[PDB]
Parts: C-alpha cells; structure tokens; sequence
C-alpha cells in the first residue's frame, strides 16, 4: 500500500494483499509471494506452448486439489 | 546458517544477463526451421536487410546488453566452425541460462552449475557420436540430403533442387576428396548480380569478371591465350623523379615518336607470344593502359581488361593457370593461361560480365553466379549458399551425420535426463536442466511448423525411449516419423560445436558476477 | 523491455499487414494508369519540375517511397523495365494483388511456406 | 472480344517475367514476420 507503483499487474497485486489483510488480517505476504511463483511456472508452460486459460484451469484444478488437503490434514483447536 | 550473503548485486547482475540471453533466445525462436520465417533490419542507416540466418540477424539488430553481445559473438563463432546452426546455438544458449535462473533460486552456486554443465556438456558429446554415422564423400546422395537441409531454412528452399547439386558441386570441384581434411570457402568466388530470378543462378567452373572489357569489338574470344599484366602499358616512368628536359623543338617531334615506339614495342612483344586476352591489374600511380596501348593492342585484335584488383590476382592465377608477369621481359608463352572462350555475356540489360570458361589447367577454383529479383532476395540467396557450402565443409571435416527434426535435441534431453537420475546429488538438478533447457529446440519446430509443442514433444521423447533415436518432427506429415525417410540429415559437427559453444558462453556468463561503466 | 536493440520492433500479423499496406499504397498510386483507358500523372519535383507520365517504373522512380516493403515494388518495375521494357505497371499490380491474398491466407493461419510453395507451383 | 482477330498482341515475356518477377517479390515480402527498425545515429 505504501509501494507507488505504476504497473497494472503490480497494481493487482497490492489488490491481493489487500484482500488477504481484509478478509483475514494475515498472509499479506504469502499471497504475494504464491502468486508470483505461479506466474513465474506459468511462464515455462507459455514457453512450451500452453494456452494461459490451459494454464488458468490446471491452476483451478490444483488449487481445489490443494485446498480440500488442507480440509484433510487440519487440526483443531 | 552459513554465509548471509550480504551483497545482492552478483544475484541481480545474473539475473539480468540471463534475461537478456533469454529475450535473445525468444527473438530469434521464430527463425528456427523449415517453417521458420525472415526478419527484415532496417539499419540507422536505412540499409535494408532480409535474413533467415542467426548470425546475420544478431550482428544486423544493434544489441546493447552485454550477455546479448556475448551470445552474438557465439553465433559468429558457431558461424566460424561450422557455418549452419547459428540460431540453435543461440537458443541452445538462452535455454541454458533460462534454467539456470530457477537454479540459482533453489540456490545452487554457479560454480556448482558450470561444472555440471560440463558433465552435461560430456555426456551429451558421447550421446551425439553414438548416434551419428560415418560418411564416405562419394555418397553424393547424402551430400545433397545434408544441402537440402541446410536449405530448407530459407528463402531459397524452392530452388533447392537447383541450388544444393550446385552447393555440392562446388565444394566437390575445390578440395580433393582422398586428402581433403578441411576446404577454404574462398576458392568458391560468390558474384551477386542483379537481374532474372534465383533459378538463374549458375555454377561456372571457369572466372567470371565483373570488370569491363575495354575493347570495342571484340567481346568474343575462342581458344584464348591470356595473360596477366602487373606492369603499366604507358609512356615510361622511373620510380624516381624524372622529366624530359626539352630545348629544342626535334626534340618534341622526338618525344612523342619515341613514346609511340616504346608503346608499340610493349604491345608487340605481348602480341608475339599469342596472346589475345590481356588481364592488367589495377595501377595507381601511373597509367596501366594509355589510348596509345589501347589502340595497339586493338589493332592487333586482343582483348582488354584493366583494373584487375590486386587482391583477386591470386584467384585468376589459380583459376586460369596465368603465371603474374612484371616486367615485359618475362612476358613470354609459357606465363599464359589457354581458355577454350572468353566471352563478354550480357544479363538481359541488367549488366555486363567476363565469363572465361574452359581451361587447360582449371585449379581447384569456381564461382557461383548469384541472379535474383531484388537486392534483398539475392543477399539472402548469398548466404544461403553460403550455409549449403559450410554444411559440405563440416562433412569434408568430420565425416559423420546425425539425423534432423529434432532428433538429436530429444535424444540428448533423454539420455542426460537418465544420467541426471543416475548422479545424484545437487549435479542432478543442473543436469536435469541442461536436458530439459536442449529439450527447447524440438519444442520451437514443433510451434514454427504449427502442431501442438507439448504433444509433439512427448510423442517425440515417447518414441526415442522406445528406441526410435532417429525419429523427429515431420513438417510434411504433420507430426513424428522416422527423419531420415524425409531425409533430414546434417553433420554431426553442426550439432557437436552448437552444444560446445554454447556450453562454454553459458559457463563464461556463469562466471560474471558485476557491471562497471568503464 | 527484455529485448535491449535501440530501435522498434513490428512482429507477427502486425508486420505482416504493414508490409501488404505498402505494397497495396505503391500499387494502387499507378493502377490507373493500366490500359487504353489508363491515364497520365503529374509529378511536380519539389521544385516545380514537372514530369507527365504513364509509365509505371518512370513514376515509382520519381516517387520518394520511405518503406522497404514498398521499395521492393519500386525495383521490381526497374526490373521489368531493364529486362523487358514493357510491363512495368502490371507487374507491379500482380505482385500487390498476389501479396493481399497471400497475407489473407496467412491470416487464416495457412502457413506463409505453404503459401510461397503454391505460389511457385502456380 | 476475339483479341487476337482485333490485334491486342503481347510479347509473351512480357507475361512470362511480369509472372516470375511479381511471384519473387510477392514470395521475399511474406517471408517477413519481424520487423527490427533501428534508431539513426
Ligand atoms: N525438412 C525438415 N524437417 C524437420 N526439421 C528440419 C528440416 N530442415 C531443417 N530442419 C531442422 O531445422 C534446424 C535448423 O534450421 P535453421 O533455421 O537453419 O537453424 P540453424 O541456423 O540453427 O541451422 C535443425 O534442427 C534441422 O534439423
Ligand atoms: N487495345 C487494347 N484493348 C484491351 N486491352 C489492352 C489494349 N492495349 C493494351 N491493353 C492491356 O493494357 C494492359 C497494360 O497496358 P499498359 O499500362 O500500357 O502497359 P504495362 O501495364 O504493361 O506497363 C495490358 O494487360 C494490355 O493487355
Ligand atoms: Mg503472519
Ligand atoms: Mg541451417
Ligand atoms: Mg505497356
């Protein structure tokens, strides 16, 4: 929020942690951080020749994946 | 907790140099292959430039970032040793660096990095000879095969049925195939002249003169007798400072008489040995051919042409078997070389040449007549011929040959994949990225013919693991097939100096660590 | 951005229609002087110089054409005329004409390869 | 109409070069797909 930035996709970024903070008031930077590391493995598969909505999908795919494993290995408290 | 790394720079400085290899690499990817298009490169100039060729295109766009510089000078150097696959050394090349930079995230040194890819570099050296096979340079078929690929890049693709036998016939004319280790491309005389279309072009085993014949009327000459002139055919000169002191007016009817016998001794002594076509070099400093001795020489029917360059002597002499005459006194029959024709030829209004065709002694010497429609086109067709030739030269070199399509790439991404399985340890990882950064090229002819790169890519490597080692990617088909039945072959050394030097600029880059403005 | 060259950088579909753009400017300045019923141009030399003309190389001659797609036209109509003499403004319009319809294929994603190699078959 | 009964004669290569020479250039301008233009000094 401090950061003047000028990129657009910078720009959505700070949206990303702003989200995470209003929703849950921690992991401002790891969204971050995640978010980038999938665009940086999207840019391999670009590389390769995959369409972004190919990628954008697999991505959905695992992030449901990932999502119910933490369903699965949560504890309680 | 080792070292905290206190300085950030070195990281920054790799990053931006794989970067820009990476942009370098990115660029050119689309001139890669037989479906592989031009760039057109206006110069600041305005000098316009369309090329297909690596090399041409990187030297041609000024670069600026110091590793783009680096990886133009390893195109030039692939461009040096070997002449054909100066695009995929350069993506060989940013591929590398590429997976380096996920490398370095994990944190591997690069030190760690060079010397695994080193390994890599080794292995896959052994994996490209164990595919290849020998060639005998009487196998003409696979010479034309190995010119057709080299062709089939491009723009003179379409005339590669015409342009690859002449590509062999060169090469085939110049070097003597029992001893030849190596062949010098300038025994191959290139003349790009403007006018008709690139099935014109022509392979002349005689000389071809682009310099005007000074004579009118005589433009034809058979059973030639020719002679090559380092001496001026002028009024006489001392090498001192002389003049001609005159002080009465005999001596003026004098001067001029005598200068018309000397001139007329010069022209006969050359007229008594047989000589019909007079070769004069090139002479600043005095007149190589005054209108007396141009009148002379008429009269006594023989052909004309000055301002032979000092540097294509050497070329006319081994082309005509003229000996280079000095001094008129050693102007004698046996410094002369005999042509069945000397011909001034006319190019459809487009221009004028000397075509001295047949020879008594035609000494491992050709030209190849470059014709075309635009300035850009022929330029283009030069360097294609100009790849065939090399192609024929790294197989006079190493008499070996390795599949195309691909092939080798996907071969060498197998075979160091298992290696890497097989060396354990942080090497794994580079090594692991050193065969799936080369797993790149097949990827690239896969999305310049138009099919799906991964499909194609794993079919690719499916078929190589059941042991199709000669199987690539079939722009003809559509998809994967034996390359050899479309016959889609190239020197080993081609695919052997890629790899090398690409190793080498990639572990150089590797080494650097900071940026000064000197 | 990545790339470091000083200069622009026109690829793809992009260059391609540019390229087509050109050739079409340079063809259609002389299609109307083609045939019986063509007529003539003035050609005033920035100066006042004045040059009334048919002739389609003697036109693209006199022009000051800025783009190299469209400078291959030029020297193409110097061409007919130094090897034929006639013809200088048909093959200038066959050329364009055969350039939209290739880069139209090219845009239906047909391969420029394929496209070159039926252009030669033809 | 009948050209050749009215007299609308051709050298044919007037029309075989046109042909050669527009598929030449038609076939070195598609091979273009980049563009580098570089900055004057
Ligand atoms: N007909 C073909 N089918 C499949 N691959 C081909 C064919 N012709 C050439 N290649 C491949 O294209 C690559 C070289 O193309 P080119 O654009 O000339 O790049 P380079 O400058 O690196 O030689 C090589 O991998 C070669 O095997
Ligand atoms: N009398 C005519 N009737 C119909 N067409 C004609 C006649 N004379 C010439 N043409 C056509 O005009 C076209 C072009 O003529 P012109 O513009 O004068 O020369 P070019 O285009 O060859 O430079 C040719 O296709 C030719 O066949
Ligand atoms: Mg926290
Ligand atoms: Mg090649
Ligand atoms: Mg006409």
């Amino acid at each position: 929020s401090m950061m003047d930035v000028d990129h657009q996709i910078a720009k959505l970024m700070v949206e990303l942690s702003k989200s995470q903070d209003d929703e849950i008031g921690d992991g401002t930077t790891g969204v971050v951080v995640l978010a980038g590391a999938l665009l940086e493995e999207a840019e391999q598969l670009l590389d390769r020749g995959i369409h972004p909505i190919r990628i954008a999908d697999g991505y959905e795919q695992a992030a449901r994946v990932a999502i119910e494993h933490l369903d699965k290995i949560s504890d309680s408290v | 907790k080792g070292a905290y790394q206190d300085r950030d720079k070195p990281a920054q400085i790799r990053f931006s140099n794989i970067s820009a290899a990476k942009a370098v690499a990115d660029a050119i990817r689309t001139s890669l292959g037989p479906k592989g298009m031009d760039k057109m490169i206006q110069d600041g100039k305005g000098d316009v430039t369309i090329t297909n060729d690596g090399a041409t295109i990187l030297k041609q766009m000024q670069v600026l970032h110091p590793a783009a510089r680096m990886l133009v000078e390893l195109s030039k150097a692939q461009d040096i040793e070997a002449g054909d696959g100066t695009t995929s050394v350069v993506i060989i090349a940013g591929s590398l660096l590429d997976s380096c930079t996920k490398l370095l995230q994990k944190g591997i040194h690069p030190t760690i990095i060079s010397e695994s890819f080193q390994k890599a570099l080794e292995k896959g050296i052994e994996i490209l000879t164990d595919m290849s096979r020998p060639v005998e340079l009487s196998d003409r078929e696979t010479l034309l095969n190995s010119a057709t690929t080299s062709l089939n890049s491009k723009v003179v693709s379409q005339y590669s049925s015409l342009l690859s036998p002449m590509s062999v016939n060169a090469v085939m004319k110049v070097i003597d195939p029992a001893t030849a280790t190596s062949v010098d491309l300038r025994d191959i005389k290139i003349v790009k002249k403007l006018g008709g279309t690139i099935d014109d072009c022509e392979l002349v085993e005689g000389l071809v003169l682009t310099q005007k014949v000074s004579n009118s009327g005589i433009t034809r000459v058979e059973k030639a007798k020719i002679g090559l002139i380092q001496f001026c055919l002028s009024a006489p000169k001392t090498d001192m400072d002389n003049q001609i002191v005159v002080s009465d007016y005999a001596q003026m009817d004098r001067v001029l008489r005598e200068e018309r016998a000397y001139i007329l001794n010069l022209v006969k002594q050359i007229k008594k040995t047989g000589c019909n076509v007079l070769l004069i070099q090139k002479s600043i400093l005095r007149d190589a051919l005054s209108d007396l001795a141009l009148h002379f020489l008429n009269k006594m029917k023989i052909m004309v042409i000055k301002d032979i360059e000092r540097e294509d002597i050497e070329f006319i002499c081994k082309t005509i078997g003229t000996k280079p005459v000095a001094h008129i006194d050693q102007f004698t029959a046996d410094m002369l070389g005999s042509a069945e024709l000397a011909e001034e030829v006319n190019l459809n209004g487009s221009g004028k040449l000397l075509k001295i065709t047949g020879c008594a002694s035609p000494g491992k010497t050709v030209t190849i007549v470059v014709r075309g429609s635009n300035k850009l086109v022929i330029e283009e067709a030069e360097r294609s011929i100009h790849d065939a030739l090399c192609v024929i030269r790294c197989l006079v070199k190493k008499r070996a040959l390795i599949a195309g399509g691909g092939a080798p790439e996907i071969e060498l991404a197998l075979r160091l994949t298992e290696y890497s399985r097989t060396l354990s340890g942080m090497e794994s990882y580079c090594v692991r990225a050193f065969a799936d950064a080369m797993e790149v090229i097949p990827s690239t002819l896969a999305e310049n013919a138009g099919l799906n790169p991964i499909s194609t890519v794993t079919e690719l490597r499916n078929r190589h693991a059941q042991g199709e080692k000669t199987a690539g990617i079939n722009v003809r088909k559509g998809g994967i097939s034996n390359i050899l039945e479309e016959l889609v072959v190239q020197p080993l050394l081609v695919s052997v100096s890629a790899l090398t030097l690409a190793t080498e600029t990639v572990r150089s880059i590797l080494k650097i660590d900071d940026v000064v403005n000197t | 951005g990545p790339l470091s060259v000083f200069g622009d950088r026109s690829t793809g579909e992009t260059i391609r229609s540019q390229n087509v753009m050109a050739a079409a400017s340079i063809a259609n300045i002389v299609k109307s002087s083609l045939g019986p019923v063509g007529l003539d141009k003035m050609l005033v030399d920035d100066i006042g110089d004045v040059t009334i003309t048919n002739d389609g190389a003697t036109i693209l001659k006199l022009l000051e054409v800025e783009h190299p797609a469209a400078k291959v036209l030029c020297e193409l109509a110097d061409l007919q005329d130094k090897e034929v003499g006639d013809g200088t403004t048909s093959v200038v319009i066959i050329a364009a004409e055969l350039l939209k319809n290739a880069d139209e294929l090219v845009k239906q994603k047909i391969h420029p390869t394929s496209v070159i190699s039926g252009y030669r078959l033809a | 109409r009948d050209n050749k009964q009215a007299g609308v004669f051709e050298p044919t290569i007037v029309k075989v070069k046109s042909l050669k020479f527009a598929t030449e250039a038609a076939i070195t301008i598609l091979r273009i797909d980049d563009l580098i233009k570089l900055h004057p000094e």
